[PDB]
């Protein structure tokens, strides 16, 4: 039914506020970007890894979790291209872009650069392959890519039990969010009039 | 919290003290809707010159002509979005990334 | 651009001329067209055939 | 580096009528350290003939549309008359009377 | 306005205009009418009361110092480190803004046993209602309303 | 632009009010949010909005 | 659990983490030992660590 | 939304937070606008028109450009799926010419003159060299008859050679807003029976 | 009144026409805007009005 | 949904597997058309076509 898409685990603490997930949020834990300037030229390191100050989205806190977000951290030395701990494996991996700080000039205004960031951007995995690879040396195909130049992840319709994931009506599927310590996240990407169930 | 020990608690069917966020990349075709503006680009064109090689059967002709494109637009003057949603290239499958 | 005049704590502006200078991009277009070896012969002859 | 900055900008011979006519036709290998660019061919050279060149493909200028007070549909809602002595007004009244 | 500029000469062009409404009644009648993006962040800004001196201090130096500290710890606004001397006690700036100016929300102490029903219309935060609104038979009767 | 005129809107929200009358301390339904625990923890007086 | 791409259930559980948290990744803290040591540290208190 | 929210420029750092916000709202919402709202023409119709008309026209040089029958000339063109095509062409949008009038002429230009001596020996040329030069002498050379008038225009004096005709093509014209555009969704005529995707 | 100054001197006073062209178009494009200033000033909302 | 889907043929792995499951979902969904959408008049013309 397809090529198989590989998923990437990212650790983090058990006690985790899941109101996060419940909307389009990001993996690392902290919001970054270069979205966020207009004052100065190394503040998009400031944003990302700084941890002094609080986090520039859920503005009461510095990170979500502590293992995946500081300078050094565990998901920071695991997931990070600049470090290159995986550049000999053939695998595409997910969280590459969410992790990567990308190559950033200043001299241009935020709304003309993210329009220019927009646009149809060059591939980042594999077509004729049935693993999800690495872009092959060469591969000419263009992607329009949303949720990579804001960052996020939209959360789709997961649940944590079977029994609560589809009602008993012959018809719709279920809506109650949390049972005694289970969960039903809804669905929160664009797919939610498609991928039928 | 050894990682042989890790494999112990993972196979068997204890909960370490962590957990885990998945993320998986998918891929969609879709139909997209471009429009573009009457001015929108100044096209020129060459002239055609031809090249000459040896195949496995004969000669081959390569006829190539240069041309060269302006977009003479101040602002934007094309526009496009995507329209339409058709089957998923990939799978939405269940398969953990090997380190 | 075009200017406003107005009053207040408001400066005084002065209307504003630019200049842009784009350039070209080259592209090409190329297709392909083979005669066989045997046509090849068939077509110089040279008066003999 | 100079050099090529002398030779770059009008480059040498191009078919142009001589002016002035050089006397004394000797070596003038010899004293090469003279001049800023030397160049010499024995008999004839491929790098005489470029024609290389720049073309500025044309300049586009906007003018402005001025607006006329009058035309707008907000001068129904005022009165516009001309005052030049308006700079000696003390404290300018109007008046009602309303039964 | 003949007037000296930084290369040349600037002129500016004065001319000067008068008012007048003509209109025995209210002849201009405006209404708002949709509704753009919220400019500000709806977030839980808590205000700090450390921004201003004047009040009484504490006999002892080192309790407010430390009260300071823990007040400033886990808040968003604060006062910076050095207390500048001679200066008007800005809180540190900070990196980029994600969804809008922030909205400091002020506390007003009250009882606890305080009726709910009295938060679940358009209320007043100072628990009587006031204004200059109710009138009627004399001149000061904004101070009898307000606290009386 | 005028006409692109901004509005200020006050909010206002009580924090830690306890309900003190015990006739007001209802619950609409008998299993209305049920727990594991032998103390149900709504019953403790709320401390924040 | 969640739906596949025909909308079939799928399930992933702690045991599909286990190529990721049981790498010698896991134990890889000199690097972040080098980074740390090259900041601006104070003489903090010796009872815990000593 | 940058065009709307956004007046002139200069935005701050709350109006460009507020934006941002729009922005991820926006682009979250208007994802596959057509094949999910297919039940409501109107919907289609309304965000057609504004893509239309949020872009900015071009330079406005012509001798014979593309109209229909009657005689107004077409704003652009929006090229489609031949789905999308029969979509809008159904229920959504209204037909208002069945056959185009295009021109059939490219229009050359070449070198010869001044142009070709200015491109052999220092090395620069310019369109229409004789007609710049003419103005340029004409506005400096003569009297106070001649000089105080340079208007921004067209202009194009003398120009010789030329084929003003036009020929009439069968083309389905649409109109949305205000504006008459084509709508071509040219997959028979190109791209059929041939390896290109 | 050599032959490359002339070019200077024309396109100077060009660009003082074009500029003074604006500069006299910006009071007329500006009395509307007073007056939508005035208006906004003077209007009781309907609200109240009413 | 053969000659929908493919431009012209001879696809990959992934592109036959796509077109695979939607084929068995359409050859699911539409096999007794005039006796399951009988009601709606526009269907059966729109499926004729």
């Amino acid at each position: 039914r397809g090529q198989a898409s590989v998923c990437e685990f990212v650790a983090m603490p058990v006690s985790t506020d899941l109101q996060y997930f419940r909307t389009a949020c990001n993996p690392r834990g902290r919001a970054s970007g270069m979205l966020y300037m207009g004052d100065r030229d190394a503040d998009i390191e400031a944003i990302m890894f700084d941890h002094t100050q609080s986090d520039v989205a859920y503005t009461d806190r510095a990170t979500l979790n502590p293992w995946a977000s500081q300078k050094h951290s565990y998901g920071d030395r695991l997931y990070n291209g600049t470090y290159n701990l995986t550049g000999a494996s053939p695998i595409y991996s997910p969280c590459f872009k969410f992790f990567t700080p990308a190559e950033v000039n200043t001299n241009c205004n935020t709304l003309d650069r993210l329009l220019m960031e927009a646009k149809a951007v060059a591939s980042q995995s594999s077509t004729d392959t049935e693993y999800q690879f690495k872009r092959p040396p060469g591969s000419t195909e263009m992607t329009q890519d949303p949720c990579g130049l804001f960052q996020e992840a939209y959360p789709p319709l997961c649940s944590s039990d079977a029994a609560m994931l589809r009602t008993a009506h012959a018809g719709e599927t279920g809506a109650d969010e949390v049972h005694l310590a289970q969960y039903l996240i809804r669905d929160a990407s664009p797919l939610r009039g498609c991928l039928p169930l | 919290f050894t990682p042989i020990s890790l494999t112990h608690q993972l196979r068997t069917g204890f909960h370490p003290g962590i957990a885990f966020t998945v993320v998986r990349q998918d891929r969609f075709a879709t139909e997209q809707l471009l429009y573009a503006e009457r001015a929108s680009e100044s096209y020129f064109v060459g002239q055609i010159q031809v090249h000459h090689h040896d195949a496995i059967g004969g000669v081959n002709f390569t006829l190539t002509q240069p041309r060269a494109h302006v977009d003479l637009g101040v602002g934007y003057t094309a526009v496009c979005a995507t329209a339409a949603l058709r089957c998923p290239l990939t799978d939405m499958g269940n398969t953990a990334q090997n380190l | 651009q075009p200017m406003i005049a107005r009053d207040g704590p408001h400066p005084v502006d002065q209307p504003v001329h630019n200049y842009m200078v784009k350039r070209i991009h080259k592209r090409s277009l190329s297709a392909a067209f083979a005669i066989a070896s045997e046509a090849l012969s068939l077509l110089s002859n040279t008066y003999v055939d | 580096t100079e050099s090529d900055r002398i030779a770059g900008i009008f480059n040498i011979p191009a078919g142009i009528i001589p002016t002035g006519n050089v006397l004394s036709t000797i070596e003038v290998c010899a004293h090469r350290c003279i001049f800023d660019f030397f160049k010499q061919i024995r008999s004839d050279d491929n790098s005489l003939y470029s024609a290389q060149f720049d073309i500025l493909l044309g300049t586009y200028c906007n003018t402005l549309n001025f607006v006329r007070f009058l035309e707008l549909g907000l001068s129904v809602a005022c009165i516009c008359t001309k005052f030049p002595e308006l700079a000696y007004v003390r404290d300018g009244v109007i008046q009602f009377e309303v039964q | 306005h003949h007037h000296d500029a930084i290369g040349g000469v600037n002129f500016t062009l004065t001319q000067p205009r008068a008012h007048v409404d003509l209109g025995v009644g209210y002849t201009a009648v405006c209404a708002t009418a949709a509704l753009r993006c919220p400019l500000t962040d709806m977030g839980n800004t808590a205000q700090n009361l450390f921004f201003s001196r004047g009040g009484v201090p504490m006999l002892h130096d080192n309790v407010t110092e430390s009260l300071r500290r823990i007040t400033a710890s886990g808040g968003r606004l604060n006062p910076t480190e050095p207390l500048p001397i001679f200066g008007g006690l800005r809180p540190a700036t900070s990196a980029g803004i994600a969804r809008g100016q922030a909205s400091v929300c002020e506390f007003v102490a009250m009882p606890v046993s305080t009726d709910l029903q009295y938060f679940r219309t358009a209320c007043n935060p100072r628990g009587r209602a006031s204004g200059m609104l109710y009138m009627g038979d004399r001149d000061a009767d904004i101070e009898a309303i307000m606290f009386d | 632009y005028p006409l692109i005129g901004n509005i200020d809107i006050t909010f206002i929200m009580p924090m830690g009010v306890f309900q003190a009358n015990s006739m007001d301390r209802y619950t609409r339904h008998a299993g209305d949010f049920s727990t594991v625990s032998e103390q149900d923890p709504r019953q403790f007086p709320p401390q924040g909005i | 659990f969640f739906y596949n791409k025909d909308g079939i259930l799928t399930q992933l559980t702690l045991r599909d983490a286990m190529g990721t948290i049981c790498h010698s990744s896991l134990l890889d803290v000199e690097a972040t030992l080098v980074a740390l040591r090259q900041q601006h540290l104070d003489r903090q208190c010796y009872f815990g660590v000593y | 939304p940058i065009n709307k929210f956004q007046p002139e420029g200069h935005l701050n750092r709350v109006a460009r937070a507020a934006l941002l916000s729009d922005l991820k709202r926006r682009v979250c919402a208007d994802m596959f606008f057509m094949t999910r709202h297919a039940r409501e023409p109107r919907l289609i119709s309304a965000y057609l028109s504004d893509m239309v008309s949020c872009t900015q026209p071009s330079v406005m040089v012509s001798r014979i450009t593309h109209t229909n029958t009657r005689g107004r000339q077409v704003d652009g063109v929006l090229v489609t799926t031949a789905t999308l095509k029969r979509q809008l062409l159904q229920g959504i949008l209204q037909i208002d010419d069945t056959a185009a009038d295009v021109p059939v002429t490219y229009g050359e230009m070449v070198l010869q003159g001044t142009n070709l001596v200015t491109a052999l020996v220092m090395g620069k040329a310019v369109r229409g060299m004789d007609d710049v030069a003419r103005h340029l002498l004409d506005i400096t050379d003569p009297n106070t008859l001649n000089i105080p008038s340079i208007p921004p225009q067209s202009n194009s004096d003398s120009t010789t050679a030329g084929l003003p005709v036009n020929a009439r093509v069968p083309a389905d014209l649409v109109i949305v807003g205000d504006k008459l555009v084509f709508l071509e969704a040219l997959e028979r005529r190109v791209y059929q029976a041939t390896r290109v995707a | 009144g050599t032959e490359i100054d002339s070019s200077l001197r024309i396109r100077a006073i060009q660009q003082m026409a074009r500029n003074l062209r604006t500069v006299l178009d910006s009071f007329e494009r500006g009395t509307a805007d007073q007056l939508l200033g005035v208006l906004l000033e003077k209007a009781p909302p309907l609200s109240l009005l009413s």
